[PDB]
C-alpha cells in the first residue's frame, strides 16, 4: 500500500500518481 | 520534491501537489 | 473545527483528521 | 461534489465523513 511504498520507504512520483483519480 | 520519505499528513500534501485537479484516493491501510 | 469553509489543502487536512486510519477520497471535480 | 457542500458552503462532519473509506 501507499504508506509501505512512500512512508516507510522511499515514495516516486510512478507511485503516487497511480493514486491520483 | 517527491523522492523521499512521505509520511501522514506530509504524504497527503503530496497526493493533493501532485494530483490537482483530479483528486486522490488516500488508503494507508488496504 | 469541520463546521467552517474548508477549501484545497485545508479541506484534505480535515478529511485526513477526521477519517484516520480510514483514509479518504478526494474528487473535487466530480 | 466535496468542493460545493464544504468549500463553497459551509462543511459538516456528516459530509466528510461520506468521504472516508
Amino acid at each position: 500500500g501507499i504508506v509501505e511504498q512512500c512512508c516507510t520507504s522511499i515514495c516516486s512520483l510512478y507511485q503516487l500518481e497511480n493514486y491520483c483519480n | 520534491f517527491v523522492n523521499q520519505h512521505l509520511c501522514g499528513s506530509h504524504l497527503v500534501e503530496a497526493l493533493y501537489l501532485v494530483c490537482g485537479e483530479r483528486g486522490f484516493f488516500y488508503t494507508p491501510k488496504a
